[PDB]
């Protein structure tokens, strides 16, 4: 995985990879790592899928309940409390790394948040296992108060750093940037990878090459 | 792995599966578990592909230094003491080895089983492999001396059907040669489990088979 | 990890670096170690940043408690009411280099009427850790200022014991590097610039010979009336020899 | 107070080996890894013992170079001796010998040896690090092995086909393995970059070259 | 050697127009404690080959005195300037010394990099070798050698090796690396050698804690085997954030 | 080890099992009598295992089974039978494992003749032939060979004479003393088998 | 692992045009390399647009499917409705994670029709694929569980083939699982095929090894 | 264990604290750390006192060695021919307190014809403790004088490896609560009494800040022409804060 995140001028940019492995073997090409958690704020995460897929849904409807219930704009801030000290809880047992971004009266906020509770706030941040190409990349381009496309050119080439010198890392590359007023995620925004090679024809079998030993068909009503 | 082998009265029957695996992976289903040392006799192997084929090879290079030296063929005894000899002497190093040496001599039909523990056990019927158990009861269940040669042919193949049939490490094909007095013969090349499958379990093909 | 507090006539003064590692790697260049539990209370944190900040977060929230038992009913104070500066910009100036790096506040309880007391604080983080020295692994060290003690350090070491340091309190791994230029150079009732000099010096030392100890200096300052905060960036050691 | 060292590491890779009636194939990709880090984008894995026979090996690249300059070493030596260039039999037996010499030491390499015999038809040798085994059409070695094994005995057996093909060639064999390899390179992280594939046949060794996937 | 005890981080060496560039910061570190500031890891086999190393510096030590004297025979059998070792000899030669000793299980934990000029085309360096006075420390212009007689290997742990138009060891084969896969292009200038380099270095001092700003950089060029003036790197955040005082942020929550 | 077998017909079931009461490297009894847990309405539980785990697990099922059939006034199915049986076993996995093996014999008008096979891991099928234990590698076999649809109660008990004698010529354990019990018109049956 | 290799098994999973189409052996195993079954199905029907492949720990798959069929019945006698695709696979999900910390040793895989209504009603194949904590890969040609998994994912890679009717659909999935199988000692022993039609199912039984 | 090494600008000073301890229990007050190899020649040990006496003793055997095989056959020299002083009595003075406590010898090699050289024994020393690294832990400062390269300090460290140094060297576990005090307090070309304080001083600190150093100091001052030694016994560290 290459998750990574930066904080431009009224805006904060998330940038994810779409690989998932089991192993040496990748269990699924296309994966979405960018999760929204409100209309605000969004995650990106690494480490134990499964684990990531539950706490992102649970702090995301814990956020929508917590805004229904208070009548205001969720915090990047709330979700860090909440996140951090279930993380804390469970003592790096869920394997959660997330790169929270997101815009509040605060301003734009960017948090890496670690398995086993800690949380800091940074202008840019990368995780996963090609965090370290994404933050060679970052801390030779980054600069304060970067324009939107310029914060989108430099999160497209962090990941693609970390796609191509990972190989737990690859697919597309998948962004989102994030306002105050409004959210866009990209998906996919590069698309990199694809298959070189083709057979001429595709390879068709003629029916009923395969032996069977028997047939029941039941009608659906 | 099913490597079986017996004495019946026109010599003895020697029969193997062609399964190769590493794991639950297949390797190979068409390997070669039948060799022969010399003329006169077969060894079947079971277990560590590669020490069983390297310390076969040993000692058919002793086998033939011996015979061109003596002018006088080896006897299935010796050649066994010397395999197990060979073997003892590694013990404690990891050697995986099951091999029946069958072979005819001066002293008629010899069959001995030797393992990488130094072990050597004559006898008349002899199983290898993790089939071993399978093709055992098939063999006790239906075995007799005076079997015909169809007869012992066709006992072998059922009960190598039935070890693969049992057995995830064993499939592919079966062999089965017949050692007599003037050397040996390939009555069953090799010979794929799938049509012993539906012709012995399932020859109507009507429905899965429910064991 | 570096995290060091000095007495001087006036106040007290924390200080600490920024980095955080995960072995090798640094993860945070520059991390925020010195935090305010109130106006005039801050705690330096060394050991598992997990731990730390999330025993902080507990000891915040029961210091907030504990100030709002703290106050009394009706109206006190009617008929009563109650100096040398850092040169930040030259001490922080490089040749080959809207940057914000002094902050300055009073405090709002001027009388220290609801405040809480620093050895309450410290004691009550003391006690957290105590009960759970089988999991948690970090040391802190309390600067603060009460009208009852007046200026005051306490180090929370690990295993959840408390020391009241009446001179100065060092903890982390580049801490031993410093032991002994720290107690040579300490003296009693220092002026603000010569605290202000020796800490930021031993912060440097502790950096220079520490590979876990990096990036900024963080330095707050805490008195009677106000807490000043400065950040350091001329941190390289150079020696004439 | 300090942790052992294991002298073994997986350096990935993947050699796929495919014979016909007159020629040879064998393709392996030039990846070289070392955990979730690529050391080399060009590593080959393939080199050529004779005129008529080639070896690739994935596993432990230090393992894989030693062992081919020692093969290479022994064929130099046996031409300068008995005045004649081994076959690949010759050669299989060869390595055998090599490879049991270490045997409670094993060389980390999985190894196909191809070639062309004396009666012009191609041969494959497939070595698990310590024994060989004659391969009857194809084989595979590395990490990919167990997800193009399974495509090359669709293709090339079709043992559960009953409307089965025959017409097999050097151009469809080799788009058969092009078309193996990428599919291994979509799902297989140590499997990437470019491949060489090598052809032996009568006019000597081939060799070309297919892109892969970089991610 | 059990392990590692006092130890080097990474090492950069790339090809430019003119020869090999290889930089490494002047720091060695037993453990978290930066007990040496001054130490030098690239080391001069010949007027042709350079070697430099991350790991243990003892056995950065043992390998270096071997090659001395390896170098030392070479020249006493030497009749002309082609019978010099290589950078490539070398490297096969490092590369025999790790494999055998995987074999024995008694490495050498260091990683190695062989650089140096493959070729006796450019120069009469050669004809006459001083081992003990360096005529370098009288300039004529470089010469423009081609990146196909230009020498980088590698050598680890398990004796992996290989060659490549640039190389790198410890935290370097990764932020520099990354940036060199990037960046890297053919026949680069001295400067941007140099700046490419110093770009590598600086992500390194940011990231790497046993990495220092002290840089030692040796070019092998025609001139020879050069050692620069050891110079710091000038390394300042690149965020205005990372300085901004704590206590301008809300007092309220995990602001840290 | 306990060698366990069964056989299921179009007409019957067959359970054989060893009669072997071990306690270390003696055996207390020739004619051990804690396998078989017969339960009304024509089903059987044969267990293998130590016999501890295989008296509580027994004796657990059979009470709830009957306490079952005695609420409701009616027979259990044999299939609600078994799956109970697997969903005790795996309940208890989890928490505090019965080290127990077995086969489910039964009858009902429903689903006439059925057997099921489980493993200590709760791992259940139902099966025409089965077996549990070390001989089970060596009736296995046996019973896939000599087993065919329309078979006989006669002729399944040939077939178990061969796994007997197999397991006396060629299991390490000479085992010679067996129980077997018959289910087949409606009526069960108990037979002592010694080779 | 090996507690998945103690009994093997494996599922897969493709869509077609306007169908979809799950298949799964039918071993059941024991000690990694004893077969005990032969019709042990792992494929469960849900409702008639869901079908769930179960592989793994067969006892976890049998208390899985339990689980499943209770909620699924719950939820569907409380909604007066067929539980959506998407619903099932969702809540497969976190049934999964629920156990997290002592999870079930299945890897599930999910094959049905998403019903889209404008009149008429759409039919759109949907397929997810599982790890045991409930972690899902949403795929739109093809997914595969078990220990089979690489092979299936080669063959998968290999052949499928983009928008097929039903008869192409069946001929490529049967040939992926067929040729996977073959390949592993701890799975095969029989093929069973189901083709999803919006108006019909066809269920096959394959002709497949049985070594 | 604390030894340090420093070069002053006429000689170099080796300085180490008395106390070998096997683990909490004081087994030797006051042991001997540095010890001649020649007679301008020096180590001073630190790590298992078995390892480092014993490779000690090797590398005297092989210095013997070298020194004999360095004379030169003939008579040389024919027509050539070849101070502040420390207060050790008051250094050592104390109120609440024939002890000898300083001695002084001249070279027999005046021009330096046969000795060894500090180099060559350091890497011989390097040499045997590589090859044993398996097994050998200990860390030596060997300090010296030879007419090649005058006054010389290097550093045998754990696991074998060899570094000059040119300013000054530390070892043992109390170093480290002195880096930074002795990087401070050094310069270039001190003269010997700001040498022979700093150096004392470094051990006090590190003895006060140490555990495992204690007992008195000894310091062994090389030069150009002769050998000095001291003995101070009042190693306690007074602070007025
Ligand atoms: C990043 C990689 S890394 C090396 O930095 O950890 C990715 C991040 C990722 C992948 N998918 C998502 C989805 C949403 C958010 C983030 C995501 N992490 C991974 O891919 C995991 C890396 C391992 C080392 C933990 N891989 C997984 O978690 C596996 C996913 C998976 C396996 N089979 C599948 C089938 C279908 C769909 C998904 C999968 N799962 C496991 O490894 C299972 N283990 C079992 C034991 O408990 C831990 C999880
Ligand atoms: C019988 C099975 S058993 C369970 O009873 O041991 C077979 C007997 C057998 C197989 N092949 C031959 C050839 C000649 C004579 C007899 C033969 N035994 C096996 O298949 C072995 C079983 C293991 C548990 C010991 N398997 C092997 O030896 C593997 C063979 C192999 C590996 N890769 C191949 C590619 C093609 C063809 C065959 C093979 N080899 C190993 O497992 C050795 N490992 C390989 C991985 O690295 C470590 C060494």
């Amino acid at each position: 995985t290459t998750i990574c995140g930066l904080v431009c001028q009224n805006a904060v940019i998330l940038g994810a990879d779409t690989r998932a492995t089991e192993g040496p073997i990748v269990a699924d090409k296309n994966c979405s790592k960018l999760h929204y958690i409100s209309k605000n704020i969004w995650c990106a995460g690494a480490g134990v899928a499964g684990d990531l897929e539950h706490t992102t849904l649970w702090l995301q409807h814990n956020v929508e309940l917590h805004r229904l219930n208070t009548n205001t704009q969720p915090r990047v801030s709330m979700c860090v409390s909440r996140l951090t000290q279930e993380l804390f809880k469970y003592q790096g047992y869920k394997v959660c790394a997330i790169v929270l971004g997101g815009v509040d009266v605060n301003g734009p906020q960017l948090y890496g948040i670690h398995p086993h509770g800690s949380s800091c706030l940074l202008p840019f941040t990368a995780l996963g296992s090609g965090s370290l190409n994404a933050m060679a990349v970052l801390e030779a381009k980054y600069r304060d108060n970067m324009t939107i496309e310029e914060g989108k050119n430099l999160v497209c080439e962090a990941i693609c750093a970390g796609i191509f010198n990972d190989l737990g890392s690859g697919g597309n590359v998948d962004i989102c940037v994030i306002t105050k007023d409004s959210y866009q995620h990209i998906r996919p925004y590069k698309e990199p990878n694809m298959r070189l090679y083709h057979l001429p024809h595709p390879t068709i079998y003629p029916k009923g090459t395969t032996p069977i030993l028997s047939e029941k068909i039941e009608y659906i009503k | 792995t099913t490597t079986l082998a017996f004495k019946f009265k026109d010599g003895i029957i020697v029969a193997v599966d062609s399964r190769a695996s590493m794991g639950s992976f297949i390797s190979s289903q068409n390997v070669e578990k039948i060799i022969e040392i010399n003329k006169n006799i077969l060894g079947t192997m079971a277990g560590g592909a590669a020490d069983c084929l390297y310390w076969e090879k040993y000692l058919g290079k002793i086998i033939k230094i011996y015979e061109l030296r003596n002018n006088e063929k080896i006897s299935v005894r010796a050649a066994s003491t010397i395999l197990s000899n060979i073997l003892y002497q590694y013990k404690g190093y990891g050697l995986c080895c099951g091999i029946i040496l069958s072979g005819y001599d001066h002293t008629g039909f010899n069959m001995f089983y030797v393992d990488d523990s130094g072990k050597k056990v004559e006898g008349n019927l002899f199983s290898c492999g993790s089939g071993s158990t399978y093709a055992y009861s098939i063999l006790d269940s239906a075995y007799d001396y005076n079997l015909n040669l169809d007869q012992a042919v066709e006992l072998a193949r059922n009960a190598i059907y039935h070890a693969t049939f049992r057995d995830g490490g064993s499939g592919g094909k079966v062999r089965v040669f017949h050692i007599h007095k003037n050397g040996y013969d390939k009555i069953i090349e090799g010979e794929d489990v799938f049509d012993l499958h539906y012709h012995y379990t399932n020859p109507e093909q009507k429905d899965q088979y429910v064991m | 990890t570096t995290i060091i507090g000095i007495i001087y006539d006036n106040g007290v003064m924390l200080a600490c670096d920024s980095r955080t590692s995960s072995g090798t790697f640094i993860s945070n260049k520059c991390s925020r170690k010195i935090n305010r539990i109130n106006e005039n209370l801050y705690v330096c944190r060394s050991g598992a940043s997990a731990h730390s900040q999330k025993i902080i977060e507990i000891i915040k929230h029961y210091c907030v408690s504990m100030k709002n038992e703290n106050r009394k009913k009706g109206r006190f104070h009617e008929g009563e009411t109650i100096d040398e500066e850092i040169d930040i910009d030259s001490i922080n100036y490089l040749d080959y280099n809207n940057l914000v790096t002094k902050n300055k506040y009073f405090y709002e309880d001027k009388f220290n009427d609801y405040n809480p007391l620093v050895e309450n604080v410290a004691h009550i983080t003391k006690k957290i850790i105590y009960t759970n020295n089988n999991f948690l692994s970090c040391a802190l060290i309390f600067g603060g200022y009460d009208k009852i003690k007046k200026q005051q350090l306490y180090a929370v070491n690990l295993n959840g014991s408390i020391i009241e340091k009446h001179d100065f309190a060092v903890s982390g791994s580049g801490s031993i590097y410093i032991q002994s230029y720290l107690q040579d150079k300490y003296k009693k009732f220092m002026t603000k610039k010569e605290c202000f000099n020796l800490i930021l010096n031993c912060v440097k030392y502790a950096m220079h010979n520490d590979n876990s100890s990096g990036g900024l200096i963080r330095i707050v300052n805490i008195t009677k009336s106000f807490v000043e905060e400065f950040t350091v960036v001329n941190t390289q050691m150079n020696f004439q020899y | 107070g300090f942790k052992r060292w294991y002298p073994y590491i997986d350096n990935g890779g993947t050699v796929i080996g495919l014979t016909g009636k007159d020629y040879v194939i064998l393709a392996a990709d030039t990846r070289l890894s070392l955990s979730y880090s690529i050391y080399t984008r060009f590593c080959p894995k393939i080199s050529k013992l004779t005129d008529k026979c080639i070896i690739g090996s994935s596993g432990m690249q230090s393992d894989i170079k030693t062992l081919h300059s020692l093969l290479q070493k022994k064929i130099q030596l046996f031409v300068l001796e008995h005045s004649h260039y081994p076959d690949i039999h010759v050669i299989d037996r060869l390595l055998c010998v090599i490879l049991y010499s270490r045997r409670f030491f094993p060389y980390y390499a999985f190894n196909i040896l191809a070639g062309v015999d004396e009666n012009n038809k191609g041969v494959l040798y497939n070595y698990d690090s310590v024994g060989s085994y004659c391969e009857a059409t194809h084989s595979c070695v590395g990490s990919g092995s167990q997800l193009i094994l399974p495509i090359l005995d669709n293709r090339v057996e079709q043992k559960n086909q009953l409307i089965k093909n025959t017409n097999f060639n050097l151009g469809d064999d080799i788009n058969f393995v092009k078309d193996a390899i990428t599919s291994a390179t979509e799902r297989d992280i140590y499997t990437g970059d470019k491949t060489l594939i090598y052809v032996i046949d009568k006019m000597g060794i081939n060799v070309n070259t297919l892109d892969l996937k970089q991610d | 050697t059990l392990g590692p005890v006092v130890t080097g981080t990474s090492v950069i060496a790339i090809k430019y127009k003119h020869g090999i560039m290889i930089a490494a910061d002047r720091k060695a570190s037993y453990g978290s404690y930066a007990k040496f500031q001054n130490v030098e890891r690239i080391f001069k086999i010949n007027n042709k080959t350079v070697m430099g190393f991350s790991g243990e510096l003892a056995d950065a030590q043992y390998l270096h005195e071997l090659l001395t004297r390896k170098n030392i025979n070479n020249l006493s059998e030497k009749k002309r300037k082609e019978d010099m070792y290589t950078p490539q000899h070398y490297h096969s030669y490092v590369s025999r010394v790790f494999y055998v000793r995987k074999n024995r299980i008694d490495p050498l934990f260091n990683n190695i990099i062989i650089a140096g000029i493959n070729s006796q085309k450019y120069d009469n360096n050669d004809d006459n070798v001083l081992l003990y006075t360096n005529k370098n420390n009288n300039n004529e212009e470089y010469k423009e050698i081609h990146k196909d007689d230009l020498y980088i290997g590698f050598v680890d742990m398990h004796g992996t090796n290989f060659c490549d138009d640039y190389i790198t060891t410890g935290y370097a084969r990764y932020f520099a690396l990354t940036l060199l896969r990037d960046h890297y292009k053919d026949n680069m200038t001295e400067e941007e050698a140099r700046i490419l380099i110093n770009e590598c270095l600086r992500i390194l001092y940011f990231r790497d804690a046993t990495s220092s700003n002290f840089i030692q950089i040796v070019k092998v060029t025609s001139k020879g085997v050069e050692y620069e003036e050891p110079y710091i790197l000038p390394c300042v955040l690149n965020s205005a954030d990372y300085v901004y005082p704590s206590t301008l942020l809300p007092p309220a929550g995990c602001m840290w | 080890m306990d060698t366990l077998i069964g056989l299921r017909g179009n007409n019957f079931v067959v359970l054989a099992a060893d009669t072997y009461s071990i306690n270390s490297i003696i055996k207390l009894k020739n004619d051990d009598n804690t396998k078989f847990y017969d339960i009304h309405g024509n089903k059987c539980l044969l267990l293998g295992g130590s016999i501890g785990d295989r008296l509580q697990f027994g004796e657990f099922i059979r009470k709830n089974v009957h306490l079952y059939q005695y609420q409701n006034n009616t027979d259990m199915f044999v299939k609600s039978f078994a799956f109970f049986t697997r969903k005790n076993l795996a309940y208890y996995l989890r928490r505090n494992p019965f080290e127990v093996n077995c086969l489910i014999a039964g009858y009902d008008k429903k689903d006439g003749y059925q057997l099921y096979w489980c493993d200590y891991l709760s791992n259940m099928d139902s099966v025409n032939k089965g077996a549990h234990g070390y001989g089970a590698y060596l009736v296995s076999a046996i019973l896939d060979k000599y087993y065919h649809e329309n078979l006989t109660v006669d002729e399944a008990l040939d077939i178990f004479k061969l796994c007997f004698e197999e397991l006396k010529k060629r299991f390490l354990l000479t085992q010679i003393n067996y129980e077997l019990r018959i289910m087949y018109d409606n009526k069960v049956e108990t037979q002592y088998v010694t080779v | 692992g090996s507690i998945y290799n103690y009994n093997g098994g494996c599922v897969l999973g493709m869509s077609g045009s306007n169908c979809v189409a799950i298949a799964c052996d039918l071993r059941l195993g024991a000690n990694t390399f004893t077969t005990v079954s032969t019709k042990f199905s792992k494929i469960f029907k849900m409702n008639n647009n869901v079908y769930v492949g179960l592989s793994g720990l067969a006892t976890d798959i049998q208390t899985l499917y339990e689980i499943l069929r209770y909620r699924v019945n719950l939820y569907e006698v409380r909604q007066d409705a067929e539980m959506d695709v998407e619903c099932f696979a969702n809540m497969l999900s976190s049934i999964l994670y629920s156990n997290r910390f002592s999870p079930y040793f299945v890897n599930p895989i999910v094959v049905g029709f998403k019903l889209k209504h404008y009149k008429k009603v759409n039919y759109e194949p949907y397929l997810t694929a599982y790890d045991l904590i409930g972690a899902k890969c949403e795929t739109r040609d093809f997914v595969v569980n078990g220990v089979t998994s690489e092979q299936l994912f080669g063959m998968c890679e290999s052949l499928y083939v983009k928008d097929q009717d039903e008869n192409g659909l069946f001929e490529t999935i049967s040939q992926c699982l067929l040729s996977a199988l073959d390949r592993d000692c701890i799975s095969g022993w029989g093929a069973e095929v189901l083709v999803l039609t919006p108006e019909k199912i066809i269920k096959k039984k394959l002709k497949a090894r049985m070594d």
